[PDB]
């Protein structure tokens, strides 16, 4: 629990003054906040969700991970756009059940799906 | 050959993972069963002493109700998980307000589309040429072919104006998981079992005239929640960074070596790491980067480590 504006001042009862009042304040501010991100660290340190957004090998991977499976979404647009999944699809709910179409045969290409795994879709 | 039903997949969902359980503890488990495919974890949620909502997906051919009783009760470090079967998606193709397919916001919206996949492309790095090899200057990246000859359809209810709005859309949902017509982002939507789930589309054609003010009111109302969606990861000031007390790399390298060079009597040094003796202080300095040179360089990740938390803005901490 963090200290109240009242509660701080009532420690310096001595040499109150006007300006220095929340000079004292916001550097109690500061040197709270700078001890309480510091308990957080130390807290969730080894927890893998903190070491990923954060650390230097971590956050690498997540990159080399995420830039991996980014440019498998972009071989499948490609080989939609070529195949012809794209051709007469609008977007629009008069064409709802084509968008659905495109989508599984998307997500089946996207788990390694060959031009055979679509028949199903017919 | 007999072919698969890739697209289709039945999914379990998880309430209460805490954060010190590890993903590879959950995948672990979801391995003995077989038909696993892969999990998912979300963002941790604060509030809710950073515990994360998991979604466990399997091959269709497989019985998800015996996977879920047979995995009901079982606690990773003394943390129930309480499974349960995850629905089907039944309303995926979603609709907006009508006024989208008007001629003057598709012409807005190819302009904004265009704008996204510029940011989102360059951010990511996806066009990459020759990407083994290292970066020269004068190497460019590949050009995607959606965006070559965009502002000459901008400048001089259609058709043909459509089909390359769509392309534009269809890029960004397909690829970068954004949802155009929402304004949201899907992020990790390549875990999850719906790989490609929720799509948004234009409405029906408006059944009164279509005013000029309700045009603009659109565009304006659009653009502003697009904005969001181009966020930089905000990195705080260099004094509020030394307020804070960000930590120097190398004066960290140097407590590590004067901490570990300890005299244990007159002409007599030892450090802890290799527990080899020496007869100097700068003896067991030159020991140290020579022979730990693996370990001096895991104290400046460390390093990096708190740093990196410090510089940004909205840090993860207590309510």
């Amino acid at each position: 629990v963090m200290k109240t504006f009242k509660e701080f001042l009532l420690s310096l009862d001595d040499s109150v003054d006007e300006t220095e009042a929340v000079k004292r304040y916001n550097d109690y501010k500061l040197d709270f906040r700078r001890q309480q991100m510091q308990d957080f660290f130390l807290a969730h340190k080894d927890e893998e969700w903190f070491r990923s957004k954060y650390h230097p090998d971590e956050v690498g991977k997540r990159r080399q991970e995420a830039r991996g499976a980014l440019q498998n979404r972009l071989r499948v647009f490609l080989s939609l756009m070529e195949t012809g999944w794209f051709d007469n699809l609008l977007l629009d709910i008069d064409k709802a059940d084509a968008i659905v179409k495109m989508l599984d045969a998307a997500v089946i290409k996207m788990e390694g799906g060959t031009e055979n795994d679509l028949r199903i879709l017919e | 050959c007999k072919p698969r039903p890739l697209h289709k997949t039945c999914s379990l969902f998880m309430r209460n993972i805490a954060p010190n359980i590890s993903r590879a503890e959950i995948i672990s488990l979801c391995k003995r069963y077989p038909g696993f495919m892969r999990v998912a974890l979300s963002e941790p949620q604060p509030e809710r002493r950073f515990f994360r909502r998991g979604w466990v997906t399997f091959d269709r051919s497989v019985n998800i109700k015996e996977i879920c009783w047979n995995l009901q009760n079982i606690r990773l470090r003394e943390c129930e998980l309480s499974p349960g079967v995850n629905r089907d998606l039944t309303r995926r193709v979603r609709n907006i307000n009508g006024i989208t397919q008007h001629k003057q916001i598709v012409r807005n919206d190819i302009k904004l589309a265009a704008k996204l996949i510029h940011t989102l492309d360059d951010r990511t790095q996806l066009w990459a040429s020759e990407p083994g090899t290292p970066p020269l200057p004068t190497s460019l990246p590949s050009q995607n072919p959606i965006l070559k000859n965009i502002t000459d359809y901008l400048i001089e209810r259609d058709e043909k104006l459509i089909k390359v709005l769509d392309k534009l859309l269809l890029y960004l949902r397909i690829v970068h998981s954004l949802d155009y017509y929402n304004t949201c982002e899907y992020p990790n939507e390549d875990e999850m079992p719906n790989r490609c789930g929720i799509i948004h589309v234009r409405g029906p054609m408006p059944p009164n005239r279509i005013s000029h003010g309700e045009v603009l009111e659109w565009q304006k109302t659009f653009e502003e929640k697009l904005t969001p969606l181009l966020s930089v990861r905000e990195s705080l000031s260099e004094e509020e960074a030394q307020k804070m007390g960000r930590k120097d790399p190398e004066q960290e390298v140097e407590k590590f070596v004067t901490s570990n060079t300890q005299e244990l009597g007159k002409d007599k040094w030892l450090c802890p790491l290799s527990g080899k003796k020496f007869k100097g202080p700068e003896f067991v300095r030159k020991h140290i980067f020579n022979k730990h040179a693996e370990k001096i360089e895991e104290v400046k990740k460390e390093v990096a480590f708190f740093n990196n938390f410090l510089t940004d803005a909205k840090r993860p901490a207590l309510p």
